[PDB]
Parts: C-alpha cells; sequence; structure tokens
C-alpha cells in the first residue's frame, strides 16, 4: 500500500557501469562496476539484481546480475 | 531509436514536436491623469458720499 513506512537496512540503490566491447555478440558476458549512490555504508556481501544497461541512445544492450566482490 | 539523450541535463525541448509547459502569469497596469485650472477675480469701486463745495464741479 502507498501509505506505509518502509525502513530497510539490507538494500542499497546502486549505479552500474560497463563497457560494450568491439564486435560484441548476444550471450557474451562482460564485467561491471557497481557504485553506491546515497548514504550507504558498505556493499561487502551484496548481490546485484536484474539491471538493464542502457547506451547513450537509451537502449538496453546488456543485463547485469551477480555477486559483488569488494576488497575489504 | 530516439537519438542521443543527455543524462544529467535538465529535460528541455530541443526538436520539432517536443512539449513545453507555459505558466501564463500576466499582470499589466498603466494609468495617467492630468488637470489644469486658472482663475481671476477683480473688484473695484470708488464713491464720494459727501463732496465739499470746492470739489463739487469735479
Amino acid at each position: 500500500p502507498t501509505g506505509t513506512n518502509m525502513q530497510l537496512k539490507n538494500v542499497a540503490a546502486v549505479m552500474v557501469t560497463a563497457s560494450y566491447p568491439p564486435f560484441a555478440r548476444q550471450g557474451q558476458t562482460i564485467d561491471v562496476v557497481v557504485s553506491s549512490m546515497g548514504n550507504a555504508k558498505s556493499l561487502r556481501g551484496g548481490t546485484l539484481l536484474m539491471t538493464p544497461l542502457k547506451g547513450v541512445d537509451s537502449q538496453v544492450y546488456a543485463l547485469a546480475q551477480g555477486n559483488i566482490l569488494v576488497g575489504g | 531509436n530516439y537519438g542521443y539523450q543527455p543524462l544529467f541535463e535538465d529535460r528541455r525541448p530541443r526538436n520539432i514536436g517536443d512539449t513545453l509547459t507555459i505558466v501564463l502569469q500576466e499582470n499589466v497596469s498603466a494609468s495617467k491623469s492630468s488637470s489644469a485650472n486658472a482663475s481671476r477675480d477683480g473688484k473695484t469701486s470708488f464713491g464720494f458720499d459727501t463732496v465739499p463745495r470746492y470739489l463739487q464741479g469735479l
């Protein structure tokens, strides 16, 4: 319901950046960088949910999902 | 494809067919006034109630 107080602690909003390689083909996998956006403390053992990676033309060129590796 | 779209720039109309919100707020008020006046009053009198004899002829 729209009127409800949700105070989460295990969820962080993140921005995902990636590089589209030359001659990229569908089904191929690429590395991504995940960066927190606001007042989050750590992303040590987090998991990235389904994220569509848009280009400059605002079209989906890849889908991102996996486990983050943070140095610590 | 809708072409290149800036990420952080404010959404502005750029091409033919783009929409824009106009907030109509007009408040115009002009006024002018003027006046002029002129007046003139003049009264004059002279009376000889009692005339001495040597002045009678005058």
